[PDB]
C-alpha cells in the first residue's frame, strides 16, 4: 500500500474523456472506509 | 464482532440504497467484457453491517482527517466490489484489499458508478467470471458488493484519460 500524495488524504480519479463516467476514488488507509451495506444482487439480461 | 441486519424492501433505508445502485449503472467501454452486459440489477438482499470496533476505528480516523481539513471529513457513500467482501465485513479494509497495480497507486478503490465496482466482484477485470459457470456476464449467480462510508478529506484531483 502506497502513501497519499503529501498533504492529501485520498485521490480523486476524475474521467476527462468519457463525459458520462462518474469519479473513482482511492484511499491509502483502511480506517478511512466503513463497509456499511452489503448488497446481494444479479445483473439482468437486457430485453 | 460483525452482525448483519436484513433491511425490509419496505424500509426507506432499503429503497434509498437500491436507488443509488440502480441509478448509477452506466455503459462501459469494454462492452461488458469485465462485468457483463446489463442496464439494471435484480436486488436480492440489502444488509446493514454492524461492527462496533470497526465503526469506532472509522470515526476516530474521520475526526483526525476532519481536523486536518477545515473541519471537513469530505465523507461520501461509494461502491466497492471485491472477491474478498466476506473478509472485509468481518475484519475491515486493509492492505490485502489494495489494488496494487491500479491507476492511481497502490490503494483501496471506490466508485460512484455501481457498474464500475461490479467489474471487480469476480476479481481484476472480472477475473474468470462467476465460480460456477466461469461467466463474467452470468445472469444466474448471486453477486455481492459493498456500499461504503468513505472519508476523502483533502482529495488530490487527478484528471484521467478515462
Ligand atoms: O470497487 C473496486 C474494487 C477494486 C478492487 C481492485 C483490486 C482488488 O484486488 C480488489 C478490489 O478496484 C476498483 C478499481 C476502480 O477503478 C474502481 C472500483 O470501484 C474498484
Ligand atoms: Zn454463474
Amino acid at each position: 500500500m502506497a502513501h497519499s500524495p503529501p498533504g492529501h488524504h485520498s485521490v480523486t480519479g476524475r474521467p476527462s474523456v468519457n463525459g458520462l463516467a462518474l469519479a473513482e476514488y482511492v484511499i491509502y488507509r483502511g480506517e478511512q472506509a466503513y463497509p456499511e451495506y452489503l448488497i446481494t444482487y444479479q445483473i439482468m439480461r437486457p430485453e | 464482532g460483525t452482525i448483519l441486519i436484513d433491511l425490509s424492501p419496505d424500509d426507506k433505508e432499503f429503497q434509498s440504497v437500491e436507488e443509488e445502485m440502480q441509478s448509477t449503472v452506466r455503459e462501459h467501454r469494454d462492452g461488458g467484457h469485465a462485468g457483463g452486459i446489463f442496464n439494471r440489477y435484480n436486488i436480492l438482499k440489502i444488509q446493514k453491517v454492524c461492527n462496533k470496533k470497526l465503526w469506532e476505528r472509522y470515526t476516530h480516523r474521520r475526526k483526525e482527517v476532519s481536523e486536518e481539513n477545515h473541519n471537513h471529513a469530505n465523507e461520501r457513500m461509494l461502491f466497492h466490489g471485491s472477491p474478498f467482501v466476506n473478509a472485509i465485513i468481518h475484519k475491515g479494509f486493509d492492505e490485502r484489499h489494495a489494488y496494487i497495480g491500479g491507476m492511481f497507486g497502490a490503494g483501496i478503490y471506490f466508485a460512484e458508478n455501481s457498474s464500475k465496482s461490479n467489474q471487480y466482484v469476480y476479481g481484476i477485470g472480472g477475473g474468470t467470471g462467476c465460480p460456477v459457470h466461469k461467466d463474467r456476464s452470468c445472469y444466474i449467480c448471486h453477486r455481492q458488493l459493498l456500499f461504503c462510508r468513505v472519508t476523502l478529506g483533502k482529495s488530490f484531483l487527478q484528471f484521467s484519460a478515462m
